[PDB]
């Protein structure tokens, strides 16, 4: 009863408990970093179930014990260089090397995005965002 | 891009969440902190087909008795944990595995049993144990450990290959 639930981006979630006196940005940076997400590309919301607007900003060192029981929404800040993989077979015809163990590729995988080529029993460690300044 | 929803459970310290956390940000977490309620989403590609892997790592506390019969329902995979250094965690599976097949009413439930922590020393079950236990429920079994990423791979592999042979 003493936690908060929040929303997190890419259709994640995760519920947290409160030590009073710690922010919005101390309870939700380990959840955060741990799913590839970046904390300074980000909004933490209060999800307003009223009408006129879904969700509210609030500021991300506001005290943590000041929201319990309603639920939160972290959101991607408006354009930022962050988006899911787009992988394919690719099959390399000069040799080349995986970005994961430095191997050599020979039938692997890559992203049409970010060009991530990898062994496929080395895509878990792939960063789960892809990263876009194209 | 086909999603599977993956669910795992498991006793207190057992490890879900040292797993997920390897095999999400290819880290792994060595101070513990509980889990209440936390979901993950990640692409992995499995045997030359790319989808969508949405892991929820479950709460092994029993405070939570009325939430884990909703997330157990919508699951398509189970992870069975449990850790070698604790042999109560080894016939709580038990427990873990007839709760599940409760809100299923299907024997035939994709799951594979795991043993995680197999790198300490303090092991308590040996593998004949749980060789014959994944026999008696017809479920692969994998032994794991989450800081030497022992075949963290091949447990969420085969769970969602037996989703895979579990459909067609
Ligand atoms: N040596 C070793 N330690 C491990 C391994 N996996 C987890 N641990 C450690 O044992 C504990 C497991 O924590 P955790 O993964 O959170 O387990 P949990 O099952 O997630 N706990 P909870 O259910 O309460 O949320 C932590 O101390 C972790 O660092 C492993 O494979 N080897
Ligand atoms: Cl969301
Ligand atoms: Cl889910
Ligand atoms: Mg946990
Ligand atoms: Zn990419
Ligand atoms: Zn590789």
């Amino acid at each position: 009863s003493n936690t908060i639930r929040v929303f997190l981006p890419n259709k994640q979630r995760t519920v947290v408990n409160v030590r009073n006196g710690m922010s919005l940005h101390d309870c939700l940076m380990k959840a955060l970093k741990v799913r590839g997400l970046q904390p300074e590309c980000c909004a933490v919301f209060r999800l307003l179930h009223e009408h006129k607007g879904k969700k509210a900003r609030l500021d991300w060192n506001t005290d943590a014990a000041s929201l319990i029981g309603e639920e939160l929404q972290v959101d991607f800040l408006d354009h930022v260089p962050l988006t899911t993989h787009n992988f394919a077979r690719k099959t390399f015809l000069k040799l080349a090397f995986c970005d994961i163990c430095q191997k050599f590729l020979l039938n692997g995988f890559r992203c049409q995005t970010c060009g991530y080529k990898f062994h496929e029993h080395c895509s878990t460690k792939v960063p789960t965002m892809c990263v876009d300044w194209s | 891009m086909t999603e599977y929803k993956l669910v795992v459970v498991g006793a207190v310290g057992v490890g879900k969440s040292a797993l997920t956390i390897q095999l999400i940000q290819n880290h792994f977490v060595d101070e513990y902190d509980p889990t209440i309620e936390d979901s993950y989403r990640k692409q992995v590609v499995i045997d030359g087909e790319t989808c969508l892997l949405d892991i929820l790592d479950t709460a092994g506390q029993e405070e939570y008795s009325a939430m884990r019969d909703q997330y157990m329902r919508t699951g398509e995979g189970f992870l069975c944990v449990f850790a070698i250094n604790n042999t109560k965690s080894f016939e709580d599976i038990h427990h873990y595995r007839e709760q599940i097949k409760r809100v299923k009413d299907s024997e035939d439930v994709p799951m594979v049993l795991v043993g995680n922590k197999s790198d300490l020393p303090s092991r308590t079950v040996d593998t004949k144990q749980a060789q014959d236990l994944a026999r008696s429920y017809g479920i692969p079994f994998i032994e794991t450990s989450a800081k030497t990423r022992q075949g963290v791979d091949d447990a969420f592999y085969t769970l969602v290959r037996e989703i895979r042979k579990h459909k067609e």
